Order: structure tokens, then C-alpha cells, then sequence
């Protein structure tokens, strides 16, 4: 089951941003120009 | 006779960017930008018409390659590159306004 | 609107041969924290449901090592290494990705001794 | 040797929780985890992450054509508009991720602070702050006494007359 | 462990109220869920309540005719389902998270681990 | 009975202010409000709300037509552009409201903290923190003494020799 | 006369740093600066300013014409789209500058707080807080003693038996 | 209560400076407003000053030729209006908020409650 | 640019019959906090102005219960339940919604005994 | 002041590792830079390391084949350059900020003030 | 990609007549904090480089008052009020505006006694 198509396949993900095609149609994630945007899920690391 | 309070740490963490600093070591991180896709038109639960050698505007006029699409019905129309609209040479007038009509038409 | 579809909808088993129950999702169950929000339940006739796997792959407290969980994304399988006579009943899969839609259950899979 | 707390560094031996304790008395050492402060930190991050996995309901359709190219003046207005909007969503994505990294780091740093003044108001006059994140208890606190600070059942008046002789006089 | 109230027989149009006494909880900040199982059919999730604040999240099927409250002094949860019909004949379970588990992955679990014994509710004439 | 402060719960009997005091001595109980901390919290919220009631000066005119429909290829570029911009202003509205709800909650929680270390540095060695948001005064503080903590006129050296006998010795 | 700290006002005589000390003993007065807290505050502001001087790589070309005007219906779609995007970048600029002014003010206010609890845990039981940002040392601390608080080499156990006689008894 | 300075007679081109001593204020974080009333005409708001910081907000009519300062040690506000004309003949009021009012709605009031007695300024030749 | 328009610009009253002064705004005076920023003033001949209503509906300290304030949005009315001989003078309405525009007053309404 | 290691002769394909002992630093939160000067040519910036965290920033020319580490207990920095060629014959300098300077403008300086003596590295056969 | 271009690429000087070395940038070196990130270096034959000017205009510690720095934006000049015999060697300009591009040096300017 897909919902967001482009000329090379289908984007199926829970991520809110994508960097595959500008012209993806349907109910798609927002196209950004960056290819990596890391979101911190933990605390700041201070090693021993 | 003492009691301490501390937080956990790992040997090597992930570097993320912050508002005032680039490359802060956090313990864990995740990716927010999608780069991998599924290289098929996965369309379960829909009514998909695959035109192929036929063009979208040809089904109005009916060349020989569009004989089985003259009264088609679809929830999702897939146009291919090798599809042609005409058999005798010629073209439509305001062809891109007509293509946006039949893409949205449902049949 | 995540729709859970279970299979093979019934499974006659032999006490000593493995079994496998699959439950495929409509949308992706993988959160941003890297966990697949799928729970495997067993409800015996007359009792409350029992939790078996709680995040796609992690076994619960009072569950033996017969029950295993694998899968990621939309396709998931419950796996039993060997079946005993105490492993009959109905197996439900349950997703818990987003709460303002809600939590939904699978259809169920009756497992009886053949 | 000696033990230090969260002000100096973080412990790589804490694996079942984010925040924890570490005591040192006559019976030996010990290390426990704090389940109420770890769960409170994770409940704010997956709630932050639940805000980002909700997809739009606006359907965008096709206005260009990859096979037969559109007219050039309308093919440049579409191309100029799509690059304008792409600058907005590339700015908002990079701003939101960098802003929520400042909030994630700061919320987990305030849960360790909230655990620190919770123990500090438990040990009212029976302990002194070391300066590295530890408390110097001035009475003989055994392994079930150290459990009483951990689970918020400490009574300071039981040891108040004993720990005050060790502070102002000795 | 959870202990519910006894069986109840109601009429179409009345309201049923089920009890669920969470005995032995020192966190009381987890999520408690009410699910439903009609005889013959499968499980059916009704809602979820936060014992810290009182914030509820019902299903769209059970929206409007479900009110869930709690009384944290006696540690007792409630669920009231108004405007009953014959298809509300089912067994009503309250479930929540177990707690005192020493795994790191268990902090990211918000579902149902420990369950109640069930409450049979019959609506007929 | 006993009284507790802001750490446990909030008082539903405070109606003329946001933050206030509650004392308990031999003359009885009492409840007052703090006008300088309530006004400081409200001056930051209406100043926050003054930022949102300022209207744009950019005049937008009509490019479609509700009666006689425009040409279809220019009727789809206008419709695709307007839905793109609508996604931006629906994202920015939901982001700004959710961000200023975190700031409103946190600024009113730091005004109660600022009132707490103001009283704590007034009662220097004459009082001890209970742990619920209250101070245990170790001298006989009557109804005009309790007024002196409220209006920042407390002198700790007047009661320092009396309240130190009650702490380290008794 | 008397000297006050950061709670009351800020010093206009500090010119080589942002944060500093000011002591008063029998030898006289003195004023120094703190290089480790000033550098930590400036390293977060130029790192904040390094985020804003990075220019886009998206090249925008010309679609209008200043000399020979375009067709009127395509000259209004371009004009309506460019004013829509201009509202977005005028909102995002005014939001980002106003948000990073709240962060700049608050980060420099927390570096002065972090310098305050660093000295407070050094002088463990030998000093008391005045309430204006100063510490009342209860032992004879000369000009090299005052240097030891400044450079984090203070040992409280050297003066602990002397400064405790001056607090609880005298 | 506010007490202003006496009447002043000036010439066109000079500058008038009015005083306003706020006696009895323990907050000193309200807003003090200067308004104006020509003989025959109505009231006319000039500006507003913050005694905590010194941030002023003049009207667009009185922008450029009005400077308002204060001296919080003696608790005295000032207002200087340069380049006088004949139409600056008026009575100059300083007003502010009263304070020590036990209503919740009074915290959202930033106008004028307690007023000065007025200062008559005449510009002629 | 909020413009205050008062009415009926003069009002001859009888000591014992009620009166009503209306002042309508150009833009809405309702803030986001739910209050209408309109103040009612009375200036007697030779004295400073006296505050009567300070947030559209709330009476001031030394004001009797004769004076009432109602209205919301742009349309506002001052209301006197019964008029005494001490209620003569000029009544101004004053808005205080936004300060970088500024505070502005109404035109005034002379009230004399008929 | 900085003191580097002695000269080293290597072969094409090996890896060279240079030392730099920062003796007398009480801040240890500045930036330490490694630059390069071939015989005849000019200076060439390689990278920059943070002794607090370990975050490195190499040049695009020296990206992939440079690893910079430090050991803050003995206060010693390292730089390892793998897959050597003949054009890596140069003198390797480590430089950093001086510190204990009483100017306000020196807080906004992130370059090179105090330098090492240099390390001659020769790659031949 | 900031490219530093130095001039006059060689400078024969007289011990007692002033000298001037210019180094113009490709992009602007002026940060948001109001400082020009340009450093002036002197490397004698056989020694480490010596810092002379560290933020466009500010002299270093062990540098005499002969060496002066001026300029802003892209165009910068080093200035020597009078030249001694100890001021020979190669002068490099170095920019430090953005680090993910990196720090780059100028070409150099040999200064010898004429
Ligand atoms: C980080 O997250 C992943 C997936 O959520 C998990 O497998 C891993 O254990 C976490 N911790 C580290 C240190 O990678
Ligand atoms: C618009 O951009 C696309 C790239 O996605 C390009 O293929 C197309 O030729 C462009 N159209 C015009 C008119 O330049
Ligand atoms: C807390 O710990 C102490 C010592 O282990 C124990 O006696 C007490 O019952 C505990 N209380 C709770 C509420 O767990
Ligand atoms: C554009 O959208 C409007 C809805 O507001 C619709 O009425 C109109 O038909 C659409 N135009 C085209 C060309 O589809
Ligand atoms: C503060 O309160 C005390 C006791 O009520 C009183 O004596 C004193 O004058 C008050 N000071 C001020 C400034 O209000
Ligand atoms: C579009 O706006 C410009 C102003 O930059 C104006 O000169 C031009 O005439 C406008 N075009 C139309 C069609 O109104
Ligand atoms: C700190 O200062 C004291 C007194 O000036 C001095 O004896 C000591 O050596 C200093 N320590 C450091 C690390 O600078
Ligand atoms: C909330 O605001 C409204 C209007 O601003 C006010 O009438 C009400 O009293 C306030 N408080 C509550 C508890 O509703
Ligand atoms: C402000 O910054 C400028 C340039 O960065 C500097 O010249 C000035 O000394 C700084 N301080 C003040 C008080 O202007």
C-alpha cells in the first residue's frame, strides 16, 4: 500500500522530510535539499 | 559515607548540530531525511490502469494502440514514456491542459 | 487508518513441529526512535490476553524462549521454535504507533493441535 | 578509589537507566538506576518525536510533464516557484532539527538537576555537597539507609542529632 | 495487579460503570487502557487514561459516549459507557504497564502488560 | 492541618494574584498575594501577545475568478502555488503556538522559582527548607514578622542569635 | 563604601572580560576578570553567528523584464507569488532574530549563574550568601587567599575549624 | 500621588521642561504618561516612559522634539519639549497607574489612573 | 490608525433621568487576552480628568455605582443609572490597544443640566 | 609553549605520526591547528582539533587520510597522515592560541598565535 | 572558496623607508560581530611563522609598533612605518572566516634589503 509516488518508485516512511524527488505527487513528505539532518534522541555524551 | 548522582554515557556517540554548536556528541540520534524508496508502484487497494504503449489523450481519439482503454476506469493512471497519442501524424491544441483533465478524471 | 491483516487465519499444529504466524501492516510501524510498535498477544479460552512480544522483537517476563518475534517496517512474523500443548488459543497482533488514531488489533489466528 | 558525579563526567556502567546513584560506605560500593527520572526524560522525547511523524492530508498533483515539455514561459514560472518553496522547507527543516537538539539536550540536563535538589532537600542537615555531584553524609548510613534516599523514604530527624555532632563540633 | 468489579446486567438506554483498582503501583504515571471483547469477535481498544493528569484518548468509535475518570487516593479507575445497545454485550478488560522491569527497551513501551480479570456486561430485556 | 507549597500543588484559594504566601504561627493561619511577581509574569505574556496582534500592510488582490473560470493550465499553477503557501502558514502557525506554549509555561514556572530564592536569601540562617515549598522558621515570628518577609524588609541579624540556638543545639 | 554583585547591577569598571570578581579585605579592594566564563559565553555567540553567514547555493534567474513588460495575466501570477514568498521570509527573519535575542540574553545570564554556584560549592561552610551576589567569608582571607577562589584552588578544610567558630558561636 | 512644577512662560523657539515627582511608589515599574490639553480643545497623548529601563514611546506628532527622562533616586520624572510654537500653549498632565488595588483585572491595565494637578505653559511674545 | 468617534456630542440631562454616551471605534479593541482596551474619563471644568471605567466594563476606585460600562469589539456605551448635579463636564473615551501607534482620545461629550 | 617530535623518514605508502606536547595550558579549550610547508612552497592549513570534545575539521584536500587525536592526561596532541607520497615531504607545524592576554578583542581570535618548532618529514626511497 | 591574492609579490626595501604589502580577498571577511578575520604572518628563513596582526588591525604581543594593519571588507594592507634589518622574510596573509571551508593562506611576499 503506497501513497506518495514519483518517477522511480514509491516513498513509504514515517520520516517527515525526504530528498528523493522534487516532483513526487500524492501525500508526500516535504522535499528538502539536505541529504542528512540528524535529530538527537538522547542526552549530551560526556565520557569517563 | 557518601552518595553520588550521575548520568549514563557511551564510548562513541553520534554528532548532531545545535543552534550554537556544530558536531555535539549526543548519546543517540536518528535520521529525519528520507533517501531510500521502494522501486515499484505499490498500489494495493486502488484501481490501477497501466497504459504502456498508449497515450493518455489517445484514449479520447482512439489509435490502434489504445483500443482497450477507450472506456477505462481507474483510481491511479500510470503513464509510460513509450506511450503515443496518435497514429496518423498530428498533435493536440492545449495538450497539457487536457492531460491534467484526464489525469484527474477517474475514467 | 492503519489496518492489520493476519495470516493464515487458522493453523493446525503438531506438538513438536514449529509454527509461524504473520501479521502485515498497512502503514509503516517504525517510529523515529528506531522501534517497531507491534505487540503479540495470546488469549486462551476463558482467560485474559497474555503479552508475548512487546516491541516487535522483545520477549515479555513470563514468556518462555519458544516464542520469538522478528520483522520490521510493515511485515512481521511471530515464530514458535517448538509447540507444546499449552500454546493453543488465538493470537492477536496489535499496533501502537499513533494514539490520536488509536490502537488497533489484528483479526486473530486460532491454533489447535492436529 | 574515589567516585564522582554528574558535574565531572558521566558513567559508562549505567545500562538500565539514564540517571542513577552510586554510594560508598563500610559495606562496599554499589550502583543503582533511577526509573522515575529516566521515564520522565524519555516521555518528553517520544512525545517530541510524535509531533514529527504525523503526515499531511494535502494531495499535490502533477503540473509539469517529464516526457513532453511544457511551454517555456510557464515552464519557468513553475520552476521558479518550486525552488522558492524548496528554500523554505530546507530552512524550516534545518531550523527545527537544530532547535529541538537544543531542547533535547537541555531537558535531559534539567532532569539530572531535578534529581539533585530532590536528594538535597531530603538530606536536610545530615549531608554536605562535595562539588562534583555527590553528598557527604555525616552519619553511618548502611545499605538500607542508602536505599531510603533512593526511594524517597528518608527521614532526616532520625539522624539529625547524630549528624550535627559530626559537622559543627568534630 | 488489577482487580475489576463484578458482572452487571443492564437495559438498552442505561449506563454501565466498571471499576479497576490498581493495587501496588508506586509510579502511577503509566497508561491504563480499557479494551473490549464481544463474545465471538476479537479484542477492541476503547481508550487510554493518564493517572497523573487525567488526559484521555478515546477511539473514534467510542467518542462521545465514553467517560473515563480515576480516584488516585484509593487508586481506582472508572469507565462509564452511556446509551447502551445490545451490541455492547462483551467482557471489559482494564490493562496497563507492569513496571519494575530492568530493561532499557521497556521504557519505550506504552501498551498493555498486566491485565484485569474481566467484567461481563449483558444488555438485554 | 498542615500546609504545603508550590512543589506539591497549587492553591485554589488564591484569587487576587498568581503567586502568594501562606504562613502558620501561634496567632493562626493567613494567606496573601504577591503583586510584584504576578505583574512581572503578566507583563511578559501580554508583551508576547502584543507581538501577534500586529497586522500586515501587504495588500493581496484577486487573480482567480469565482464566476467565469480561468484557463486550465493557469488555473492549476495558481492552485498549486496557493496550496504550497498554505502548507507553510499552517506549519508556522502550529509551530509558533506550540513553541510559545512551552515559553509561557516555563516563564510562569521561573517566576515562582525567583520568588523562592528571594525569600531563601532573606532568611539566611533562621529558616530551613521543608522540601514542599515552605520554610521552617526557627524563631517566634508573629504576624508583623511574617509581613516583613512578604515586603522585603526582613533583617536576619535581629533573630540570628535566637534562631541559631534552636537549630544546632535543641 | 560597600560593594554589590550581579543581582543588583552590573559593573561599568570591568573592561577586559564579561564576568569578574570584586573582593574587599584588610589590604583593600580589588577587581579581576574571569577569562574562562567570558570565553565560554563568546564561543556560543559566534557559533550562533556562524550559522547565519552561510549563503545559499540556489541560483535564481530572471523571469520578469524591467524594460518590455510581460503579459498581464502571467505578470500577476509572478507578482502574487513573489509577494507570498516575501511574507514568509519577512516573518522568518523577524521570528529568528527575536528568538535568538531571547537565547543570547539567557545564555549570558546562565554563565553568571554557573560562576555563582561554582564559588558557592568551593566555600562550603566558610562563607554565607549576602543576597546581592556576594559571599560573606567568615575567616581572614588575604590577597592570595582571594586569588585561590578565583583560580579554583580553594581548600575549605584549611579554614573550616576557624570559620565555624565565627558562624555558630560568635 | 503626583505633584508637578509651576507655570512657565516661554518664547517661540525655546524649550520647556516640566517636573513630576511620584511620591509614594514602591513598585516603580508601571507606565507614566504625559498628556496635553490645549485651551478649548481636548486631551492629547504625548508619550509614555518606563521607570525601570527608560524606554520611551512618543506619539508620531511629538516625535523628534520630545525627550522624557527620570531620576529614580529622588523619584522625579521630566519632559522636555523643544522648538516651541504658539500652539504649544496648553496644560501638561503627568499620569500613571495607582497601585495597591486588589483586583485581578487591574493587572491588565496600562493606562492612566492617578493624575497630576497640571502645568500651564504659555508661549507668546 | 484607530479613530474614536463619540456621540451625541452634547447631552442636556435631567437630575433623575438616565443618560448614555456611546463611543465607537474604527478597529477592534479586543486584545488576545480577552479584554477591551477602552477607558472612560470625566474631566470637570478646572480639574484633572477622572478615571471612571478602565477596561470597558470595570469601575475604578472612587467611582459610584451610577456609572456603568458595557460594549465589546468596536461599539461601546457609557451608561449612567441616574444623574446627579455632580456629573456634569466632558466625557472622553480613550483606547490603549497598541502603543507603537499610540493612545488616542475621543472628541468629548459635554453634559449639562437641563 | 609547544614542543614537537623529531624528524622522520618514511616510504611511499606508510603512515607518519607527529607529536605536539602543549606544556603549560590551564584552559585547554582553545583550537590547535596543524599546518604544512613544503620546501619552496608556502604554508598549507591541514586541520583543527578541539581538546575539550575531540571534534576535528580537516581541509578538503586532506580529507579521509588525516586523523587527529589527543591525550589530555599527558597533554599531547597527535596527527596521523596515511598513504604517503613524495609530495608529503614538508615541515609540520602545530600551532594554537597563546592565552593569558588581557585584551577584549583577543576573545574573538581563533587562529594561530604560539607555534611549534617544526617536524621535518621526508618521503623517498 | 575564498581566494587570497597578495601583492607586489616581492619588495626590495631600504632600511629607513616605509613599506606596504596588500592582500585582497575574493569574498568579504567581515563577520557579524564586526571583526575582519585576516591575520598577518612573518616567517623568517629557518624559523616558525610569527603572528603580527591577528584581527585585521590588532597587534600581537611581541610585535613592535613598526607593523600596522588596516583595511576592511575584502581589501587589506599591511603597513610598516620604518623598516629595520630584522624585518626581512616572507609575509603571508591568512583568512579565518569560515572553518567548514577552512583556513587558507596567501601566496607570500619576499622582502629583502635593497
Ligand atoms: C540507539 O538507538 C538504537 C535504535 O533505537 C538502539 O538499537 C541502540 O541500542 C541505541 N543506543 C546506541 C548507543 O546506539
Ligand atoms: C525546469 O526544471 C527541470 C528540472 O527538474 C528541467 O528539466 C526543465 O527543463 C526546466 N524547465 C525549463 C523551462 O527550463
Ligand atoms: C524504601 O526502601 C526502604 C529500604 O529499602 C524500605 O524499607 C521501604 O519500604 C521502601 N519504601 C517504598 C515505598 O518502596
Ligand atoms: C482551483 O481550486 C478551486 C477551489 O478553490 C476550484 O474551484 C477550481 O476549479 C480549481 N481550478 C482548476 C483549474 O482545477
Ligand atoms: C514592611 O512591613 C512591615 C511590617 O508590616 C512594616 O513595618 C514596614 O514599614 C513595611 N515596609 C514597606 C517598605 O512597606
Ligand atoms: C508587478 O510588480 C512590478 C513591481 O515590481 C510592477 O512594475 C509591474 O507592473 C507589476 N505587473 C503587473 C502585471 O501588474
Ligand atoms: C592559584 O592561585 C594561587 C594563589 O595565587 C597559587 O598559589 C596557585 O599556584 C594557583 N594555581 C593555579 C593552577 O594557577
Ligand atoms: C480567562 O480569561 C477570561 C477572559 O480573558 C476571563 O473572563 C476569565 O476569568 C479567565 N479565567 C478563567 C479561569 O476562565
Ligand atoms: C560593539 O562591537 C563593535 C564592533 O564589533 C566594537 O567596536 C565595540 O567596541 C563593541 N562595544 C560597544 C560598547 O560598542
Amino acid at each position: 500500500e503506497g501513497d506518495c509516488y514519483y518517477s522511480g518508485g514509491t516513498i513509504i516512511s514515517n520520516l517527515p522530510f525526504q530528498n528523493i524527488d522534487s516532483r513526487a505527487v500524492g501525500k508526500c513528505p516535504r522535499y528538502v535539499k539536505q541529504r542528512s539532518l540528524l535529530l538527537a534522541t538522547g542526552m549530551k555524551n560526556v565520557p569517563e | 559515607d557518601k552518595i553520588c548522582l550521575g548520568h549514563h554515557a557511551v564510548s562513541n556517540g553520534t554528532k548532531v548540530n545545535t543552534l550554537t554548536e556544530r558536531g555535539v556528541e549526543v548519546v543517540n540520534a536518528t535520521e529525519t531525511v528520507e533517501r531510500t524508496n521502494i522501486p515499484r508502484i505499490c498500489s494495493k487497494g486502488k484501481r490501477t490502469v497501466d497504459l504502456g504503449q498508449c497515450g493518455l489523450l489517445g484514449t479520447i481519439t482512439g489509435p490502434p494502440q489504445c483500443d482497450q482503454f477507450l472506456e477505462f476506469s481507474a483510481d491511479l493512471i500510470i503513464e509510460r514514456r513509450e506511450g503515443s497519442d496518435v497514429c496518423y501524424p498530428g498533435k493536440f491544441v492545449n495538450e497539457e491542459a487536457l492531460r491534467q483533465i484526464l489525469r484527474e478524471s477517474g475514467g | 487508518d492503519i489496518v492489520m491483516t493476519q495470516s493464515p487465519l487458522s493453523l493446525s499444529v503438531t506438538p513438536g513441529e514449529p509454527a509461524s504466524i504473520s501479521c502485515r501492516s498497512s502503514h509503516s510501524l517504525l517510529h523515529l526512535n528506531g522501534y517497531n510498535y507491534l505487540d503479540w498477544y495470546l488469549q486462551k479460552p476463558g482467560q485474559s490476553p497474555q503479552l508475548l512480544i512487546y516491541l516487535g522483537s522483545n520477549r515479555a517476563s513470563g514468556v518462555p524462549d519458544r516464542f520469538s518475534g522478528s520483522g520490521s517496517g510493515t511485515d512481521f512474523t511471530l515464530k514458535i521454535s517448538r509447540v507444546e500443548a499449552e500454546d493453543v488459543g488465538i493470537y492477536y497482533c496489535m499496533q501502537a504507533l499513533r494514539t490520536p488514531p488509536g490502537l488497533t488489533f489484528g483479526g486473530g489466528t486460532k491454533v489447535d493441535i492436529k | 578509589g574515589a567516585i564522582a558525579g554528574f558535574i565531572e563526567n558521566g558513567w559508562e556502567g549505567l545500562i538500565d537507566g539514564w540517571y542513577g546513584f552510586r554510594h560508598q560506605n563500610a559495606q562496599g560500593e554499589g550502583t543503582a538506576a533511577d526509573y522515575k527520572s529516566t521515564q520522565s526524560a524519555i516521555d518528553q522525547i517520544t512525545g517530541k518525536l510524535n509531533r514529527l511523524i504525523e503526515k499531511t492530508n494535502q494531495q499535490f498533483e502533477l503540473i509539469d510533464n517529464e516526457f513532453t515539455e511544457v511551454e517555456k514561459q510557464i515552464g519557468n514560472v513553475i520552476n521558479w516557484t518550486r525552488d522558492s518553496i524548496t528554500e523554505v522547507w530546507s530552512y524550516n527543516a534545518e531550523l527545527l532539527v537544530a532547535m529541538e537538539n537544543q531542547h533535547t539536550i537541555d531537558l535531559a540536563d534539567s532532569e539530572m538537576d531535578k534529581l539533585y535538589e530532590r536528594v538535597k532537600r531530603q538530606l536536610r542537615e545530615n549531608a554536605e555537597e562535595d562539588g562534583t555531584g555527590c553528598f557527604e553524609i555525616f552519619h553511618k548510613c548502611d545499605d538500607d539507609c542508602m536505599a531510603s534516599i533512593r526511594n524517597n523514604t528518608y527521614d532526616h530527624s532520625k539522624y539529625r542529632e547524630e549528624a550535627m555532632q559530626n559537622r559543627i563540633q568534630i | 495487579q488489577l482487580v475489576q468489579s463484578g458482572a452487571e446486567v443492564k437495559k438498552p438506554g442505561a449506563s454501565v460503570k466498571v471499576s479497576c483498582k490498581a493495587s501496588g503501583y508506586t509510579f502511577t504515571g503509566y497508561y491504563l487502557h480499557w479494551v473490549r471483547q464481544a463474545p465471538g469477535q476479537g479484542l477492541e481498544w476503547m481508550g487510554r487514561i493518564n493517572p497523573d493528569t487525567g488526559g484521555t484518548n478515546y477511539a473514534q468509535k467510542f467518542q462521545g459516549r465514553v467517560s473515563m475518570t480515576r480516584d488516585m487516593s484509593i487508586s481506582t479507575h472508572y469507565m462509564e459507557l452511556s446509551r447502551l445497545t445490545s451490541d455492547d454485550t462483551a467482557v471489559y478488560y482494564c490493562a496497563t504497564k507492569r513496571g519494575a522491569v530492568t530493561a532499557m527497551v521497556y521504557y519505550y513501551f506504552y501498551g498493555m502488560d498486566v491485565w484485569g480479570q474481566g467484567t461481563t456486561v449483558t444488555v438485554s430485556s
